[PDB]
């Protein structure tokens, strides 16, 4: 007895350490720069859409407007 | 008359909806990616004490 | 008959864009918002986190 304490505390206090660490840096690089590159890619999409938008509404109210 | 009437009026109706639609569509969407960046700012902050964690 | 026919098309056109906008719009609130409660979490276990240096 109380040598188990060894076996069951030593590992984990390195080796899961060591995972989380491993984690967070592969969950912080495939998130981050990932979704802000992506919001900024449907913003850039959002204000071609504005664009068209504008376009179509001037060029229906001018024909319309009677 | 009375039909094209009503056909044209809530014709005019639905396109001045349609367009507040569209600027409460955008300004959501970027409020949204404004938050989302917000939160990846977070997450690399969590990501560089991740690395000082990696002393472990 | 002929401006009848174009107003009605003309109508109908923009009515299920609406329909459509309206369900774009939904979706992207509940992730909006599903990102939202996410920050707040976030936030407050970063709290808790903070309390539990402050013990300890």
């Amino acid at each position: 007895d109380f040598d188990d304490i060894h076996r069951k505390r030593m590992e984990k206090d390195l080796n899961e350490l060591q995972a989380l660490i491993e984690a967070h840096f592969e969950n912080r690089k495939k998130e981050e720069e990932e979704l802000v590159s992506l919001k900024d890619r449907i913003e850039r999409r959002r204000a071609e859409r504005a664009e068209q938008q504008r376009i179509r509404n001037e060029r229906e109210k001018e024909r319309q407007n009677r | 008359s009375d039909k094209l009437k009503e056909a044209e009026t809530r014709a005019e109706f639905a396109e001045r909806s349609v367009t507040k639609l569209e600027k409460s569509i955008d300004d959501l969407e970027d409020e949204l990616y404004a938050q989302k960046l917000k939160y990846k700012a977070i997450s690399e902050e969590l990501d560089h004490a991740l690395n000082d964690m990696t002393s472990i």
